[PDB]
């Protein structure tokens, strides 16, 4: 199984970016495994 | 070697995620490769350090990437999806709160091969990786390690 890496670009802010996405406040627990589980 | 954001495609070929070269180090989520070792050209990339809890995992050197949200100002997700070139998303991140503190986190739902995205600050610092988090809609933690 040939598991390979290619450069896709730099690393640079962007200023005529695309802007979206709301911002939630979310309770969470992280396990053992690496979850991330809602908590009431 | 050079500094920049790669696709990780594995064999027809499929991109199964994303890093970040930094300082002679790739960077990507633990959960892209598992450990795998890395082809790179002619070239081989190990694993160096890895942590399945932080789903992280560095090749040829130690974890570089150090800078943090600061919790008031929108940052870009550096998305690279499956067969398009890489751009930039900006959002203002939510917050995961959890018993050991808050991290960032930001809305966003991009194909399962973006995971391992940078998510940039102002000033063009990585302040973590996209692709580990919860549905409420997808929400990724913004991930950072430590150097």
């Amino acid at each position: 199984v040939d598991m390979y890496i290619e450069r896709a670009g730099d690393i640079t802010w962007e200023k005529d970016a695309e802007v979206t996405g709301n911002s939630p406040r979310l309770d969470v627990a992280l396990d053992e495994s690496g979850d991330f589980s809602l908590v009431e | 070697t050079t500094d920049g954001v790669y696709r990780v495609m594995t064999r027809g070929s499929t991109q199964v995620g994303v890093g970040v070269m930094q300082e002679g180090v790739f960077h990507t989520m633990w959960h892209v490769t598992k450990g795998a070792a890395l082809r790179s050209g002619e070239g081989r990339l190990d694993p160096y350090w890895g942590d399945v809890k932080q789903d992280l995992v560095s090749y040829c050197g130690p974890w570089k990437l150090d800078a943090a949200w600061d919790g008031l100002s929108e940052v870009q997700l550096l998305a690279v999806p499956p067969g398009e070139r890489a751009k930039n998303i900006q959002t203002l991140p939510g917050i995961f709160k959890t018993k050991d503190g808050d991290i960032g986190a930001v809305a966003l739902d991009y194909p399962a091969g973006t995971s391992g995205s940078p998510i940039l600050d102002k000033s063009g610092r990585v302040i973590g990786l996209y692709g580990n988090g919860v549905v409420i809609s997808y929400v990724s933690a913004i991930t950072q390690g430590k150097r």
